[PDB]
């Protein structure tokens, strides 16, 4: 198995607000914007493994502000 | 030369006033996907609140007042990065000038973080800032 990188929706090796942007875009226009299989796994950071929603994007924003911690690597 | 330039604008105040600081941006009509920044002001002035709306992007700003941090995503309803609305505040800051502030010029600006994102891939614009003089007399 390849270890996931919680928060790294766009698979660029860092967690930052571009990850929140990608999350939003994939829901706004799925025809044009997609995450990879790894990116989608990475993007689910809150909600108890419920899948990717706007709350995941907002959680990444919170993380960028120093307010929350990302969930455990697996 | 910077890809985008923030204009904090200049203000006049007397001791005891609140100043509303409207931070403008010139991106040369380039679109912007998100911002993630921190602010400061010269002592003894304080930033009492960061507004939770960005008028330039019609979006909600998430804030952390403990670090004077603010961020947002700026996308249209189909996910496309937005060109900021000309003349509109990107951020609004509410600055307190204490009653005992000596006459002087006190600057508001960024505090070591000023990210402006282009897209969805971590790419960023280069950034400059100007003005931000609060002249207290
Ligand atoms: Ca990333
Ligand atoms: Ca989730």
């Amino acid at each position: 198995s390849v270890q996931k990188f919680p928060g790294d929706a766009n698979c660029d090796g860092i967690v930052d607000i571009s990850d929140a942007v990608l999350i939003m875009q994939t829901m706004a226009n799925p025809s044009k914007y997609q995450m990879t299989d790894k990116g989608r796994i990475n993007a689910d950071v809150t909600g108890n493994s419920d899948g990717v929603t706007v709350l995941d994007a907002q959680f990444i924003q919170s993380y960028c502000l120093g307010l929350v911690e990302l969930p455990p690597v697996e | 030369n910077a890809d985008v330039v923030f204009d904090f604008q200049n203000y006049t105040a007397k001791a005891g006033d609140e100043v509303t600081v409207d931070v403008l941006v010139d991106s040369k009509n380039k679109p912007i996907s998100a911002m993630d920044v921190k602010f400061k002001v010269d002592s003894p002035l304080t930033i009492e609140e960061i507004d939770k709306e960005s008028l330039a992007f019609n979006t909600t700003v998430m804030t952390n007042m403990a670090i004077l941090g603010a961020n947002f995503k700026s996308l249209d309803d189909k996910g496309e990065p937005l060109v900021p609305k000309d003349g509109a505040a990107v951020f609004t800051l509410y600055v307190n000038v204490p009653a005992n502030t000596p006459d002087g010029t006190y600057y508001v600006g960024f505090n070591g973080k000023n990210e402006v994102h282009k897209s969805n891939d971590g790419s960023q614009f280069t950034v400059a800032s100007k003005n931000g003089a609060i002249t207290v007399g």
